[PDB]
């Protein structure tokens, strides 16, 4: 689970405590770590193991199954045709990456930026971002026209961060959108961008 | 490539270990591997065929997985699984066949088909697993540039060759001296004949020799060597060297004298056997040299004396011979042998689908032609093609 | 010894199931076994070679364990592993070879080399595992003193023997009666000849018989029996029994009459077949007895009558024969056959390293000599040596 | 263009300095340069091929930069890198080849291909670095206008020329006087013959001279000069100047008298050597003039006197000669020589892809034709094309 | 192995970039690499030598690091460094030499010596760096199984062969027709002779042909082709084919007619040149075929007519010839050539230390014998051994 962080002490501490017998603390450091060194080389009670194998197989499915948060977004600076799905109505979703580089946000954020992204964005090039992410729904037909989705991005560079990267979706249903002076005029949705949250 | 392999051992160890009843904890380690696959696949499109009489079937992926749960397996579990396997089987078959026909002068050792080229892709490597099938085993060890090796019962190292050489002849062909032989597969039979029964020969002995150069080195060979060449022990009417007439061969057989078999490697004698008939070992050689003599019998009963006069006509032709058979051996290069179906599988798939002759292999995958001019390109293509045939035979026979 | 075995299946199932990709879970059970080894080894020191042209090599151990961490395997993981395997491979090779040369009369069964003697030690027994390799399988069952058994294609049970026996002869060798044969490997060909065509024989029938005593019992044998001995169907000039002269054999072949094959065990008939040609089963025997007759044709066309006069000279020699081939069989003792490379491996390693002739095996591991005097010591040494060759072939071919 | 260069030294110094085990800091300065590239590239798309048999492949860029895992690289690091390099290699190859076939009379010194024309663009200049490869080194120095210069072993300056000039002849060709020669590559052999052995010549001496005009000046030349022309020291039957008949040359060799070699530059003697055989230096010249004489021997033993009568027939033809070989030299213009593969690379790529004859180069890049009419356009195109071949050979041989 | 490489470039780039003066900053990146080494080594123990006349030497490590402090370099700094380098130099020398002598059939590719076998160990891999040395460059690319390639001046592809073939001969050897040649190194000279000057030949033309099969394919070859074979243009007394007598060859040379050179690859014509003398390119071939004719001159001056009578004795023997020299070429396999010292280094070290003949290489590393039977084992051993020689020459010449 690539949790390249706790692993050392963390688990060990709780372990010993539950054993009662001894009061950690006074456990020389070569001891606690060495204790892991030995632990990591054993099987796993079928029970225990058998379950993890299960969680991992469905892991993916859960993550995209949620209501808040989708996996990454795409930028193409190419007027794009908004798609339509029975559940969200008229929205800009993409069920598949393929045709645009992938940039492990996790990788970037954790390791600092070299602006590779900064250059691609600047000379305005097709690019994708992967991982879990915030989220924003909007009903402002107008919005789309204002090209809001191509905004949010600039940000990142100033703050050297990327947490504040709420992207945008346009839940434009033929209803709850006071903004409907749309189907009254011959026309088609020009979304400059869309997202990965696969359909429930 | 290696990718491909897995796909099968996956299915085999699958269509095998997944039966109504078995306990789950026997497949826990397996089940997993399986699913892992489905995932990597789903979302991919393929295409096979397009050549000669080979259909162009298209494939897509979109499958659910498998409950891991259940102490034991219920019939229902299987059937919902078998249904998914059958699509992969019918798939691989088409995948194998599609890459089992194309040949490339250049990189006849690399993947060809649109189907496979896509597999060597990195995103698919997450599927490799259990490479113990003798062929793949050797495919790897080679890709890493190391010492390969295979096993063959009655290997097929000798291109068919049946001929003679007249060392002494004349128009009437009434007093010939020479040798005739048959080299084919793993066997050699050679006879030395002297119509005069060495009457005017020094020490009344006529020397003979037969040399056979293998196209590939054989190691660890178990060989049967026997005196006499039964194939050349009967009366024959043969065409003359120039094809203009026919001569008569009327053999009478004597024991080969001073038999010496040498198994040489790059001109060096590695093994030598003097008059030893039965089972002998030749541990590493690229050439076999058989030397034997016809010695006129110094003492003859009347019946024998009558066959060998001091003057022509010579009506009974003194003949000595040898028979050598390579029962088993190891070769660093793939070869056809008397047990493996690889050559037959490749040849059969190509014939069934009317695959056009290509730039590498001889028409009909003819073995004699192939082994006679066993170029590096033919060997690399043959190995690729034999390895695929072996992957296919794990599921489809 | 069994120890040794593991070392390999460890490496094979290793160099096989460990590759860029696959899931940990498929090797979890394996990885463990592996490490377990490294441990037991590290600290210990070895020595191989020292005899004949065999190099002396020392080996030490001090290696890191294996990351029992990841969910998958990354290329880097492999390479850091393969580097460790290659030292063991190059090791075992040297270990096998070193114990594949030494022989011993007293205890020719147990280990010899300083290398292996150290392995049978108790502290290493912590490594045995998966003994499904046919040979080791039988090595164990023999320790526990139980019913063993191997499988062979065209076994090599008959020491080479090519000779004749004249039951009626005279100086001129113009009216002989007797048999000639070739016993070699898994085949027997025998011909009975009567120059007089049973002209003065009771019922005009001459009886023949050929008995072959196996050095080991064969069970479950699938055998091809055919009439005629092609090898003895052609004209020959042969040396007399005393070597003083040569006789003439000019055969004409007739069908063998009243053919009876008996497969006996300790003098008892276990299987008997009367004139049955084709495929027959001999389930347990240590002796084969072939009885057949030459019956003078009671009715002859002129051309036939002309070959068989009432008085000498007898110029066409009536001959009847049989051919018997053991295609497959099971033997409780190791033997050479037409498919296994064991004999060739042992013989080859000894030849390559110029190993001196020892006290047990005949010079050159000569098969005929070995099977002719197949003593208990030769068999125990042969089995030890064949089992090691089979362990070696799992990794090095 | 220079751009191009970098692309390679980048990859070389890459596929070289980036290996499993080197400390990061040994590539810190390098890594950077690399990434810098990827950036500038990604996004832009290219077209190569589109001529003769050359395939039109489309390249697109989409790559992630390079990590920096500290303290010597782990195997995994490499493989993820090598995968990226291989796409660039297979790229450049196609880039080189595409610009290595196009020629242009007007401006055949600049980029032709759609692929390269795009590189000279400014937005790419950001890559250029380490210009130490002898060829690029000189490519630059020429763009600024300065003293270029290359190094060659056995330079190929002389277009093939093998002929003769009869200064005195008659229909019967029985009393000729003249010279015959072979100019080819870096060598000149010339013989002067006088059938009359200067019998009626002033001072009994016949003067000879051979002048060779180089198409380009050679400086710093190390030259071997030897007396005698072995090539013209044997009997020959030659075609007459008009091709109507054949004459007989039956040489007998005498030492060349008053040998004088002049290396001239624009008509001026730069170096002159009088009868100096062995190694001589010619520091700057565009012309070589060899003058030598045949002097009738003033004193002759009978055997010699017999060869040279006072009256015809003249049966032994007095011949004197010289051999001159340019071992090494420097030229301001690219040339083929005996060590560099440039000409062969360019010629080979064009031949392999069936590139049609263009407007600049002679059919087949024929060297003799090229050097015979070495126009400015051919030289500029040759240099461009040779420089590209040298860039390619840094990665692909 | 690659390990080894570094060790040197380390020292070279060391004994080179480290001197009384320069700034730290120019070596900062270097210094590091260095130290890194010392560490990995220290503690370990080695052993070299032991074979033939080669001394046995043991080495230990326990050295101080380097002052990464200073700004500039003071004399004292160097001397304390040079003292440490000299121990490594004298070391490597002994390491190279020790592995430059051992050969091996099975695995003639991998390391042999106790010294190197220990280096391939994983714990040392922490030293690789800057692999731009042409040889190592290709050593790697071959491990990854990819397209290699080297550069050669006057390559040594032709095993020495000097012989003749008489197509028409008779006991007196007074009217012969055939060819004689010399194939050696990178050169071929062949002459076709017809004592009768095609007097009775169809169209008064005698056809000749000379075929030479290379043991390895040469690509990118720059070749000089010239008419005439000077080597066979003079009078000779030669031994007859059977060695029983001697014949007289008295040549008179005519221009070769209808010259056609074909460079074939696997039987296919890759390059063909018709009567083109001078410099030609052969881009990929494993065979050279030279065809040329002797055409009786249709018009002859008296002197010429006199050489060619209508009836014997034929005293002047019409001869036509060709000379072909491969100036440079690329080969995927290592070869000896006229510039590289590899073969000489390997041969010299073996000779100096009285290394016994082994199982792979011919006695004395004889080039002709080696290239004549250039087996895969000899090539793998040769490449290993040549690569080591090249590593050694970076420090010791
Ligand atoms: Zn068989
Ligand atoms: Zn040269």
């Amino acid at each position: 689970l690539n949790l390249y962080q706790k692993k050392m002490k963390s688990i060990v501490e709780d372990f010993l405590k539950r054993l009662q017998i001894f009061d950690i603390s006074r456990v020389p450091d070569d001891q606690m770590y060495r204790l892991r060194d030995r632990l990591r080389l054993l099987p796993v009670e079928i029970r225990r193991l058998d379950i993890f194998n299960l969680i991992l197989m469905n892991m993916e499915q859960i993550e995209r199954a949620s209501d808040k948060i989708a996996q990454g977004v795409i930028i193409a600076y190419r007027d794009m045709q908004l798609e339509r799905d029975e559940m969200y109505g008229y929205v800009n979703i993409a069920r598949n990456l393929d045709g645009f580089q992938q940039i492990n946000l996790e990788e970037l954020m954790r390791t600092g930026d070299y602006a590779q992204i900064t250059n691609m964005l600047l000379n305005n090039q097709p690019v994708a971002l992967v991982g879990a992410l915030p989220f924003i729904t909007d009903s402002s037909v107008i919005s789309l026209v204002a090209k809001l989705d191509a905004t949010v991005f600039a940000q990142i560079v100033k703050l050297r961060k990327v947490d504040t990267l709420k992207p945008i979706l346009y839940k434009i249903n033929s209803d709850s959108n006071d903004f409907y002076l749309v189907a009254n005029y011959d026309w088609v949705p020009t979304s400059t961008t869309k997202v990965y949250k696969q359909i429930p | 490539m290696d990718v491909l392999y897995s796909l099968s051992k996956t299915l085999k160890d699958a269509r095998d270990k997944i039966v109504e009843g078995t306990l789950y904890s026997n497949v826990s380690d397996l089940i997993q591997q399986f699913n892992q696959m489905i995932i990597t696949m789903n979302g991919n499109e393929f295409q096979t065929g397009g050549i000669g009489n080979l259909p162009i079937r298209n494939w897509n992926f979109d499958f659910g997985l498998l409950g891991t749960t259940l102490l034991n397996l219920d019939a229902n579990y299987v059937e919902t699984a078998r249904n998914t396997i059958d699509y992969f089987v019918d798939f691989v078959d088409n995948v194998c066949m599609d890459e089992m026909v194309r040949e490339s002068q250049r990189n006849g050792i690399a993947p060809q088909s649109d189907s496979l080229r896509k597999l060597s892709g990195i995103k698919f490597k997450r599927i490799n697993f259990d490479n113990s099938s003798e062929y793949i085993e050797n495919w790897n060890l080679q890709n890493r540039r190391q010492r390969t090796g295979f096993t063959f019962h009655k290997p097929n190292i000798f291109p068919y060759s049946a001929s003679f050489t007249l060392n002494r002849s004349q128009p009437a062909h009434d007093n010939l001296m020479g040798t005739m032989w048959l080299n084919a597969g793993s066997e050699i039979q050679v006879a030395g004949f002297d119509y005069s029964c060495a009457i005017n020969a020094p020490a009344n002995i006529q020397q003979f020799e037969h040399i056979v150069q293998l196209r590939r080195v054989l190691t660890t060979a178990t060989i049967t060597l026997l005196p006499d060449a039964e194939r050349f022990s009967f009366p024959r009417v043969i065409n003359s060297a120039d094809g203009a007439t026919t001569w008569y061969f009327n053999p009478v057989i004597l024991r080969p004298n001073n038999v010496e078999v040498e198994f040489l490697l790059n001109g060096q004698i590695i093994n030598t056997y003097q008059a030893r008939f039965g089972t002998i070992i030749a541990r590493n050689f690229d050439t076999i040299r058989l030397s034997f003599q016809l010695m006129r019998p110094p003492n003859m009963t009347p019946a024998v004396a009558a066959l060998f006069p001091n003057a022509q006509p010579f009506e009974h032709h003194a003949t000595v011979g040898l028979t050598l058979r390579i029962e088993s051996a190891v070769c660093e290069s793939v070869l056809a042998d008397a047990s493996k179906t690889m050559l037959a599988n490749v040849t059969s798939v190509r014939q069934e689908y009317a695959i056009p002759v290509g730039p590498v292999f001889p028409p009909g995958m003819n073995w004699t032609d192939l082994i006679t001019n066993y170029s590096p390109s033919r060997e690399d293509n043959l190995q690729r093609v034999f390895t695929v045939a072996s992957i296919r035979s794990m599921l489809v026979k």
